[PDB]
């Protein structure tokens, strides 16, 4: 009769604990293991991979695949503004339902780099020149390319490489960022204008569409689990 | 027949598990493995940075 | 752990770190150090909390059901679906397959109901959660022979205490539990189709061991499931649409996002 | 041939001395310094501009009365429309830096008074109305001197700064400052202070326009005096200066 | 340990350990050995009860609610601070940052209502406390699916049994906690002004699992706050004046200290 | 089943207690420290460190600077009483609310010296002795210079050096002493006194003032944790 | 894998971690390290006791 | 697998990519560099902005036509008022920079047309 003691906390039921409980199914022998492709060990092996993302979120785009492109046209002059999202990877329309986004979802913070892969779906005569640039918080979004100038940003060159990454750094005051908003924590604004109109020869379509992908960074990294708000239920299915 | 391993940190906690079965024990929390390059990259032919892609 | 940067400095060369073919099928591997002159920093970040146990191994209620003191509903009865639940089914979603140990805890409620019954003095409840797997005898009544659980396992429980808990082995035929199945239950290509072709766990009955008071009683067995010791091969896209069944994909079509206005408004609408 | 009482401070194109004075205080027993690799979250390569803006910024004079309750200087913003420092400060999303801070005040031996000379991290101030919270334009002063209230500010329906200067704006006890580094100008035996804050603050590096995190506060706790003749206007002249400025995240001007 | 004193005898030098300038903002180190004849004592005191561990590490209650058996205030919620009770509130404002562990220790207790209901006879009640952080979906009833914590943390408490207890880390995304800011949340210094510019904890919900019995229960969850394992900077003067708001410096003037009468006075008045 | 028996104690939540509790979030990811200027190791750092005394409690200047500071003037007499308030660092209203006074009204017991630094801040022409001295317990406090005498003194010669500390002394029958008054734990009086009058010249002011400041010595400690008696609270913020 | 460390007089007190997680252990009741040297004297010239302090 | 035609050019905050291109043609075989405390007279200590001066500005664009003679910009005045470049030139008595020049032109395989990118060492008109 070993005189014990207990501590608050006893008999309680933590969704979370990490407990020893009685197996039900004694001496069971599990069915042996098999290699199966593609396994998963990390929830960042998934966020690190490209998915399109729908910049064209616009109206009834969204209930089609309009949403994925972004237009292009060949225009007379150059400096227009191609699209604009913040830098809100689990919170902006844009970015909330991509690979990443949904991930963010189910945690609170969020810290790290992200690429955005743009590709020239275009034919292959055409040509242009696009300034891909991020500005960060402080001073509102650029509202011309001159003011996008400034940012961090990266001219693509339409080529035989179609795709032009255009890498948005960890520029932040805090370690992490909350995934919800808050104005605290806020992020920044990419922009995308024309550096040099599109040129298109005779006889070859003059409007295009380029196409944004989303992946994290080696930095890249989620904390603080939460349940995602992106799926309900009134009732249990049946 | 204990086990001592180390606390998620920014020291150690002894473990000694009661049951005959291996289904009751507890989670495995600290397997940070990792390998993107099977869904990063899935490419036969390597593809460097700093490369063109297609030559 | 997370990747440090490299300080950079300026660049003036035919290395394309930033210019790529997206059709190849291969993810970029551009950091910021590519395309912008870096500092060096130390990342002590790390991706703990995002390992497939951390993100998986949390106790959600996967369904739950009432028995009565008295009536018709004296024992209750469920056919084991992590399938009926939104929250955890859409997590294992993320995988194909996926292969696991289980830990089983149940929250028994009980709630004194309305009667005209005078001098009502409840003696304490004590409940049976019986499991009977696939093929074995079903109780058709709260005191059929079948209750005996010989040989089926069975958990007994007075109220009051620490909520019942036992975890249990990967019970599957596969080497892996199958979350989605392209395919039928006959070589006809005919019968069911989809993963209720795979589902057969059997069923968990439930009951009162003993009736306790005159007026009556209503209890409600809620099912805690919390996958340890997990395995997960063949990720997939999170489940955007809204969950109609619960033994099929079956979905009404929805946008792929929310929407804004133009494609240059900084802000969701 | 040597005195604990002079000083020479050189910084960038200023100069500065003193031949009457006390110690430099250095901050917590820290000196200023850049950010370390190690405590670093923002991945850019920061500007540190060095001479053109850690360099002694002389602010604007204000008078010592025989009834002033005391004055108060928001740190980044003071400096935030002064030379190269007030530019980098709009063209960055973030900034780091460390101050010399050197208060002057001469009188003669016939003078007489006594001023707390602090620096408080973070000082934030509570409204003469409960309900509300002071406005930017309440709190703040670009290099003019926000002054102190001899007496309690009434509670209508605004959002003015409670500066009655025994709460010090803060709800606390004014005589207490004595832990935040600082110095005292006792017109007796004293001409100036010199105070060197290291950078305070629980994040690497912060937003300057929206984040003030140092308070320089002169408040004089032994009242201004002389006899008629003594010279009656007795000036207090700010000179501050920037040390170890970094700045991360260059994009168009401004704070918005 | 506390520093012993030395053995002192006559002295007739130069040597002024008594007169100094305070203008330095340098504190005086003088000891009793210095301006009189001190004998040598050996102390043994200790200064262990007043290291920022002891002081801080005590369970105070931060604040507390209710919820009932039927009605409207069914379930609980409270946005997480520390910053409603004066008592804890005013010893980590002794800190302009604080970095710690919390332990959260819950005291539900609950009373029976006046009710016209006869024959009540109340089954044991089970609560469940659950965690929201910053953005997850949030219980618009005691019945929503946002119950099933799926992957928010949640305890699950049966009465009469002990105080529900767990630890949390540091949560915060910057390197310590901001106890004051000295600054607004939009970069156009606008918005909010103060240290609510930095809460963002989230939500805590609690909720009975089951309602029990036929007459009306109200039940109040306390919730208490521990700080283990502390780190403190910056420190400041403690609160004078009373608190007026808990998410605001707001305070209303007051007096240095109390009075006497004359300087001469050695007694209170 | 291991055969156990429980203690009285058991499932008692006591708020003092030192126990292990599960983490609520297992293998959260701390944001790494950072090395922040002026940490505190122990609440006796802060208690050394001077911090202006309002001597003049006096009526309405205790809503004021002027609790601040203490009236030195040029007489026509030596020998008359500058000011005097009881050693009762955490109790008398002089102390209760220093930087030393607001830590000890949350413990229970004291141990230790003070250091009572004297600033005078009048002109650099003014000049003044004056006795500064601490009387122990006993017979009342000293009424005259030539009571004051026979204490603990020191003699404070106004010049360069502008400030003197009279440090008090531990004189106790006990090894501490309560924070809240008894007399039994009874303290002792601390007075000043003119030594030789306030010499000024003509055209420089004759009436000047003094600042005390009060901390503690390196033998201070405090002991018993209780909660202070200066914050209250009718309903919960909000 | 414990830990036998000294109790509060005026022996030893062993200890052993069951949690996986730092932020599960008890309290750092025992750290009496201290340095008022940050705040009572943060003077960049040294001041002697026995000089001084103006000269 | 590489290409002549190649490019990338990373400057602070700024990258800039070529699909087709010469080489880059270096001023007169100088690449430029800092002054040498041999060739210094001013003897204050200089402000080096770095990343923040030494960045790629990107001017306005201007139309090529069938009929356009030419134009000409002049070289510390066109970014006078662009970024802290422009800031520190102002603040300060003398100043001393080279530059990556980078003029973008792209057309078709239909298109013809040559531009001659000259960089004149003061070009007094
Ligand atoms: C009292 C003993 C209770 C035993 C509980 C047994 C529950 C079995 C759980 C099976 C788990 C999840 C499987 C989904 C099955 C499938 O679709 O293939
Ligand atoms: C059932 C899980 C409950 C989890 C309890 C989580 C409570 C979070 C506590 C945050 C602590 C004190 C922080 C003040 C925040 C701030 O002002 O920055
Ligand atoms: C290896 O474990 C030898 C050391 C044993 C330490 C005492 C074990 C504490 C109680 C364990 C009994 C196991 C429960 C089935
Ligand atoms: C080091 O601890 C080896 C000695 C083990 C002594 C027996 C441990 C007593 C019970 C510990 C189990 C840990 C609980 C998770």
């Amino acid at each position: 009769g070993l005189p014990t003691m207990n501590t608050p906390g006893s008999c309680q039921f933590l969704t979370s604990d990490d407990f020893q409980s009685p197996s039900a199914m004694p001496q069971y022998d599990v069915t042996p293991e098999m290699r199966i492709p593609g396994e998963v060990k990390n929830l960042m092996e998934i966020a690190e991979v490209d998915s399109v993302v729908p910049v064209q979120n616009v109206g009834e785009k969204v209930n089609s695949m309009e949403a994925y492109q972004i237009p292009v046209r060949s225009n007379e002059g150059s400096g227009t503004q191609v699209f604009g999202f913040p830098l809100q990877p689990g919170y902006s329309s844009v970015f909330s339902r991509t690979l990443l986004g949904e991930i963010l979802n189910y945690y609170t913070h969020w810290s790290g780099s992200i690429k955005l892969t743009f590709m020239f779906c275009g034919s292959a005569m055409a040509t242009g020149k696009f300034l891909l640039a991020y500005s960060p918080p402080g001073a509102g979004a650029p509202t011309k390319r001159v003011d996008a100038m400034l940012g961090t940003h990266v001219v693509w060159d339409v080529g035989l490489q179609s795709s032009c990454v255009l890498c948005i750094p960890w520029i932040s005051q805090t370690h992490y960022r909350y995934v919800a908003s808050d104005e605290y924590t806020a992020g920044g604004f990419i922009t995308c204008w024309y550096q040099t109109n599109i040129v298109v020869p005779a006889d070859a379509q003059s409007s295009c569409y380029i196409m944004c992908f989303v992946s994290a960074c080696n930095d890249f990294s989620v904390r603080l689990l939460k349940d995602t708000p992106f799926i309900s239920q009134e009732n249990f299915f049946q | 027949g204990a086990q001592v391993s180390t606390q998620k940190t920014g020291i150690h906690y002894t473990n000694i598990n009661y049951y005959k079965d291996a289904a009751s024990n507890s989670a495995n929390r600290q397997d940070f493995t990792q390998d993107p390059s099977k869904f990063t990259e899935p490419v036969k032919d390597i593809m460097i940075k700093s490369l063109p892609a297609l030559n | 752990r997370v990747a440090d940067t490299v300080g950079t400095g300026p660049t003036n060369s035919e290395a394309i770190p930033a210019l790529t073919a997206a059709e190849t099928g291969h993810t970029s591997q551009v950091v910021p150090s590519d395309t912008m002159q870096t500092r060096h920093v130390k990342n002590y970040h790390s991706r703990s909390e995002s390992t497939i146990e951390n993100f998986l191994c949390r106790s959600a209620c996967v369904y739950f059901t009432e028995y009565e003191n008295s009536g018709a509903k004296r024992y209750a009865e469920w056919v084991i679906t992590p399938r009926q639940a939104a929250q955890l089914r859409r997590k294992l979603e993320f995988f194909t397959y996926v292969r696991f140990d289980l830990e089983l805890t149940f929250v028994i409620t009980s709630t004194q109901q309305p009667s005209t019954t005078q001098n009502q003095d409840a003696q304490i409840l004590t409940h049976q959660i019986m499991y009977v797997p696939p093929g074995g005898p079903v109780p058709d009544k709260v005191d059929s022979y079948v209750w005996q659980t010989s040989t089926n396992p069975s958990v007994f429980w007075t109220e009051g205490n620490a909520p019942p808990r036992m975890s249990v082995p990967f019970l599957s035929i596969g080497n892996a539990y199958s979350n989605f199945y392209d395919g039928w239950s006959e070589f006809s290509r005919n019968g069911v189709y989809g993963i209720n072709t795979l589902n057969n766990m059997g069923t968990l009955y439930a009951r009162h061991v003993n009736a306790g008071s005159t007026g009556p009683i209503k209890s409600t067995i809620r099912i805690y499931f919390k996958p340890k010791h997990v395995k997960a091969w063949i990720p997939r896209p999170p489940r955007l649409c809204q969950y109609e069944k619960a033994k099929n994909v079956n979905f009404q079509p929805s946008g792929v996002t929310t929407t804004r206005q133009s494609i240059t408004t900084m802000t969701n609408t | 041939g040597y005195s604990d009482r002079v000083r020479s401070i050189t910084l960038g194109n200023s100069t500065i001395t003193t031949q009457e004075c006390a110690n430099v205080v250095v901050g917590y027993g820290v000196w200023p310094d850049y950010l370390k690799d190690s405590e670093a979250t923002a991945e850019d390569q920061p500007t540190q501009p060095d001479v053109a803006t850690c360099r002694f910024y002389t602010l604007d004079s204000v008078q010592w009365q025989k009834t002033s309750p005391g004055w108060w200087w928001k740190l980044p913003d003071a400096l935030s429309n002064l030379g190269l420092f007030g530019q980098n400060m709009q063209y960055h999303y973030l900034g780091r830096t460390g101050y010399t801070i050197h208060v002057q005040c001469n009188a003669s031996k016939f003078h007489q008074g006594c001023l707390l000379v602090v620096c408080v991290p973070e000082a934030e101030m509570g409204c003469a109305t409960l309900n509300n919270t002071p406005s930017s334009a309440e709190l703040l002063g670009g290099d003019t001197a926000k002054e102190f209230a001899d007496k309690p500010v009434a509670s209508g329906s605004n959002k003015l700064v409670q500066r009655v200067v025994y709460n010090a704006g803060m709800g606390v006890g004014v005589g207490n400052l004595t832990i935040f580094p600082h110095q005292w100008i006792n017109l007796r035996t004293n001409n100036s202070a010199t105070i060197v804050m290291p950078y305070t603050n629980s994040v690497p590096m912060d937003n300057m326009f929206r984040h003030n995190n140092v308070t320089l506060m002169v408040i004089p706790f032994v009242p201004l005096d002389y006899c008629p003749g003594s010279t009656t206007y007795v000036p207090i002249t700010v000179t501050i200066a920037p040390m170890c400025a970094e700045y991360n995240g260059l994009r168009l001007a401004g704070h918005q």
